[PDB]
């Protein structure tokens, strides 16, 4: 039965919510604008680093802003009109090189194409490529 | 499948206990491709939340290592 | 013994005078006469009259208790 | 397996058959302990019968259908019980139009009692203290 | 009972087949005037059928007298809710337990589709390899 | 085409259109024709036709609750 007139946000040094405030039956509580965190003092707001805290908000390299974030794209990718998705630009389409027992296989990234690079190896447990010399390396365990 | 900053901070989980046995994985654009020993499969999904999971192939032998050549 | 509660039989000691089936009337407050499966139920002013009517291939007992098949 | 109704004291003595004729498929019976009668049902003749306890003086006391529409008919009659306090016979049926019928103990005043949410009413009984009817359904499982 | 005093099952009466050897059961005069016993629908052909066979989809009377489409297509012949299963193409309503029983009940295999999804009873059922449910009393019965 | 209980194929423009198109009334049955209103169930107030406004808006001289229902 204390402060039952609700109103408790309606002053400066008392309550001292630095963004916005709402009052219960008895008393105030503080609130922030979108993209700000209520800090542990319960009075005050801070910018989250949305790039570090939630990287899934950008398809690629992210840039922090006080109160928001902006999604950039790495060199060689174009930013889609949706403002989030980055798309690879070079007409060279990718494919998956993966190794099995007895085989090294060249699979297209949608499952439509599935071919054979090499066969009759012992046991290929590791594999990697070289862009500069168009080479391929592997371990026959 | 988990990812984190290069210093091992701010870990986030893509798949949470849904994977039998990953052994190798690679990411291109927004997609992650991994090799599963137990199902003997290569399969892919979104690299941030794991939505749109698709089995690309039923290998007869274990697929060990995988790379995206680009 | 409680799974068949004890109560006063309306046909008690007389079958209500009916020579045949003394049945309990609906509501369980009175009785009612009847006749077997092959008798004709005929009502007089104060007494029911059931008499045999069994087929040619049925045999009627000397004291008219019932009818049985000829075989 | 023998199409008979027997009787025997509870000390295993004096076993005796009381009915052996014109009994096609007797589905269930109950004993009127009050006026001393045996009531039974049969699935082929689709009827409700009555006898003296010793087997003499058989009669049929319900046939054809229940209700004024012929909506509910003897088709596969099954469990039977008596409420001789009020002179009623209750019986279940699990035909297409499965239901629970009721009639006076002398064949008047037949009625349906349960006609909804009932598919396979095998069992029926009365709690004689509460005067509550009970049944079970083998399909809906209640 | 027939003319020549041999009596036959009531279902065979006016069944288009001479049974009483005197053609009394297929006499047009009797097959017209006679009334079907309580609970059975009567065809114009004179045949008697259980009332459950009206709107059966399948022909019963031979003249399609048992399938008035206009009547069968209204609300008056809906399925018994939460006790019966409705077909997907035809207007037949089948008993629910006939779903997934190894027989074409709905006449369009609707009752036997998607049988791998229906869950068997948690206590009193045995699950077959073809995803059917049987009473547990039938396992190892021979 | 929504399949009526009696086997009629009716376009989805007619489901719960307050008209018996199927001939049996299956299309307009209450299973689809309930459409429950906003219950406003937890941690707020409720005024008129389901305005789930916060409790501070109770009788606060601000006519936001339909036609000032509070
Ligand atoms: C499969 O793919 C491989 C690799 O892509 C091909 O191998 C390449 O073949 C080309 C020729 O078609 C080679 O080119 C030649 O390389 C010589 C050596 O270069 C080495 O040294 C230089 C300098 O340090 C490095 O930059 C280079 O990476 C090498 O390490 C050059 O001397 C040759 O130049 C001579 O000929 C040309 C004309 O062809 C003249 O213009 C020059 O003046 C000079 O006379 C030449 O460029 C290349 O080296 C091979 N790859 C590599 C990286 O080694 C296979 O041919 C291909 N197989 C098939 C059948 O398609
Ligand atoms: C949460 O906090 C913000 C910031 O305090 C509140 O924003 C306020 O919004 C009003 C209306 O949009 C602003 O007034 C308007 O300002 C513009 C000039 O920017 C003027 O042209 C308009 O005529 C109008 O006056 C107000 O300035 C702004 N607050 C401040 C102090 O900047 C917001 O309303 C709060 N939300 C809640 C739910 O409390
Ligand atoms: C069904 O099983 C029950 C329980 O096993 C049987 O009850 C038993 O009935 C006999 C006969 O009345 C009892 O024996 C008698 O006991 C009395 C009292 O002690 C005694 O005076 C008699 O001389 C005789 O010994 C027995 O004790 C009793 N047991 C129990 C636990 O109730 C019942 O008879 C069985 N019914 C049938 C139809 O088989
Ligand atoms: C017994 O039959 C009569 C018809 O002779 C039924 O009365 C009709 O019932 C339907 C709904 O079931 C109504 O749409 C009709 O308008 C009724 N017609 C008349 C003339 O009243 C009656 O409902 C049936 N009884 C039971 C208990 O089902
Ligand atoms: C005959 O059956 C009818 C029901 O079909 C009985 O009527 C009910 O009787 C009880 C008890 O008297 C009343 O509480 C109900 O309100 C009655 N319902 C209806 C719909 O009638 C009637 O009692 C029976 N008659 C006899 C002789 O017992
Ligand atoms: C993989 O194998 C399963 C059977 O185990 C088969 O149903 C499926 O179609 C296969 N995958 C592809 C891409 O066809
Ligand atoms: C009909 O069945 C549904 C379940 O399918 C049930 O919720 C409902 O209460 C039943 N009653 C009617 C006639 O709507
Ligand atoms: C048919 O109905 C009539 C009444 O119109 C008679 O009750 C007749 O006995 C019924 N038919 C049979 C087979 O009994
Ligand atoms: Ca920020
Ligand atoms: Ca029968
Ligand atoms: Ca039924
Ligand atoms: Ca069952
Ligand atoms: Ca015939
Ligand atoms: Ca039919
Ligand atoms: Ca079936
Ligand atoms: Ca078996
Ligand atoms: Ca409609
Ligand atoms: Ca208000």
């Amino acid at each position: 039965e204390k402060g039952c007139g609700i109103n408790e946000c309606l002053d400066s040094s008392i309550s001292r919510c630095d963004h916005n405030c709402t009052d219960t039956i008895t008393s105030f509580y503080c609130s922030c604008l979108p993209g700000y965190k209520l800090m542990s003092d319960k009075r005050s707001c801070v910018d989250i680093d949305e790039c570090k805290e939630s990287p899934q908000l950008c398809s690629q390299k992210c840039e922090n802003v006080v109160g928001s974030y902006i999604c950039k794209c790495a060199p060689g990718y174009i930013r889609e009109p949706d403002g989030k998705s980055c798309r690879q630009n070079s007409n060279i389409e990718p494919y998956l090189i993966f190794s099995n027992r007895y085989y090294i296989r060249n699979l297209t990234t949608d499952g439509s194409s599935y071919s054979l690079i090499l066969q009759g190896l012992g046991n290929v447990v590791a594999l990697d490529f070289d862009r500069v010399e168009k080479r391929l390396y592997w371990i026959d365990a | 499948i988990e990812f984190s900053d290069l210093e091992g901070h701010h870990r986030h989980t893509v798949y949470d206990g849904s994977l039998p046995h990953p052994f190798a994985l690679t990411i291109f654009e927004d997609t992650v491709f991994w090799t599963d020993w137990n199902t003997r499969t290569v399969e892919k999904g979104n690299k941030y939340d794991g939505s749109g999971r698709v089995v690309l192939v039923n290998t007869t032998h274990k697929p060990f290592d995988i790379h995206v050549y680009h | 013994p409680y799974r068949q509660p004890i109560m006063s039989n309306p046909c008690g000691t007389n079958n209500g005078g009916c020579s045949h089936l003394c049945l309990i009337k609906a509501g369980g407050r009175g009785f009612t006469c009847a006749c077997p499966d092959d008798f004709q139920t005929v009502q007089l002013r104060d007494r029911t009259l059931c008499m045999p009517m069994c087929s040619s291939t049925q045999f009627l007992c000397g004291n008219n208790e019932k009818c049985i098949p000829i075989w | 397996e023998k199409q008979i109704i027997e009787r025997m004291f509870l000390n295993k003595t004096n076993r005796e058959t009381i009915i052996n004729h014109r009994l096609r498929r007797a589905e269930s019976l109950a004993v009127d302990w009050v006026s001393r009668k045996l009531y039974w049902l049969d699935a082929i003749l689709d009827c409700l019968f009555v006898s003296d306890l010793e087997g003499r003086h058989r009669k049929m006391i319900a046939q054809h259908c229940v209700d004024a529409n012929n909506t509910f008919c003897f088709e596969h009659p099954r469990g039977i019980v008596l409420h001789p306090q009020r002179g009623h016979v209750y019986w279940a049926d699990w035909g297409v139009h499965a239901y629970i019928g009721r009639i006076g103990m002398d064949g008047t005043n037949k009625s349906v009692i349960i006609s909804t949410k009932i598919e396979w009413p095998n069992a029926i009984t009365i709690d004689y203290t509460n005067d509550l009817l009970y049944w079970a359904d083998a399909h809906l499982g209640y | 009972q027939c003319a020549n005093k041999r009596c036959i099952p009531q279902s065979w009466q006016c069944d288009s087949v001479n049974d009483c050897l005197d053609n009394s059961d297929e006499d047009t005069s009797h097959c017209a005037s006679r009334t079907c016993r309580p609970g059975q629908f009567k065809c114009n052909n004179g045949r008697c059928i259980p009332q459950s066979w009206k709107c059966d989809v399948d022909n019963d009377c031979g003249d399609y007298s048992d399938e008035p489409i206009d009547e069968c297509t209204t609300a008056a012949y809906n399925c018994d809710n939460h006790t019966e299963f409705s077909c997907k193409t035809n207007y037949r309503c089948i008993p629910q337990w006939a779903v997934c029983n190894g027989f074409d009940d709905c006449r369009d295999n609707s009752d036997e589709q998607g049988c791998e999804s229906v869950p068997c009873h948690p206590s009193g059922d045995f699950r077959c390899a073809n995803h059917h449910c049987i009473p547990l009393r039938w396992k190892c019965d021979g | 085409q929504f399949t009526c209980q009696n086997g009629r194929c009716i376009p989805r423009f007619f489901v719960c259109d307050e008209d018996n198109d199927c001939g049996d009334g299956s299309d307009e049955q209450e299973h689809l024709c309930h459409t429950p209103e906003p219950t406003c169930p937890l941690h707020q107030f409720r005024c008129d036709n389901g305005h789930c406004i916060e409790m501070g808006r109770v009788c606060n001289h601000v006519d936001d609750c339909s036609d000032n229902s509070d």
